[PDB]
């Protein structure tokens, strides 16, 4: 269940207290078990 | 179900095929072949009172 906005918070620990909803963007009919999450970062060069 | 079919301005998200109404009842369809926004309504009825 996903959504995106466009958000002007100064403080960007603090997520916005504005009521919103999240649509069901998307279901996998597979059923493996899982117990760890990575979240995966883009890294590309040195610049 | 046996009712009268008729467009209906409701706006149903994508992945909303269905409306239900107050009483938990289905108000609302979306076509399986097109997908557009269909309302149910029950049939003419009334009291008779001689
Ligand atoms: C078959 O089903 C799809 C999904 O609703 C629909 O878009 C398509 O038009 C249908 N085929 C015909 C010939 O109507």
């Amino acid at each position: 269940y996903s959504k995106h906005t466009p958000i002007i918070v100064r403080e960007p620990e603090d997520l916005p207290q504005g009521f919103s909803a999240l649509e069901p963007l998307v279901d996998l009919p597979i059923g493996i078990n899982i117990t760890r999450f990575q979240t995966l970062l883009a890294l590309h060069r040195s610049y | 179900g046996t009712g009268v079919l008729t467009e209906s301005n409701k706006k149903f998200l994508p992945f909303q095929q269905f409306g239900r109404d107050i009483a938990d009842t289905t108000d609302a369809v979306r076509d399986p072949q097109t997908l557009e926004i269909l309302d149910i309504t029950p049939c003419s009825f009334g009291g008779v009172s001689v």
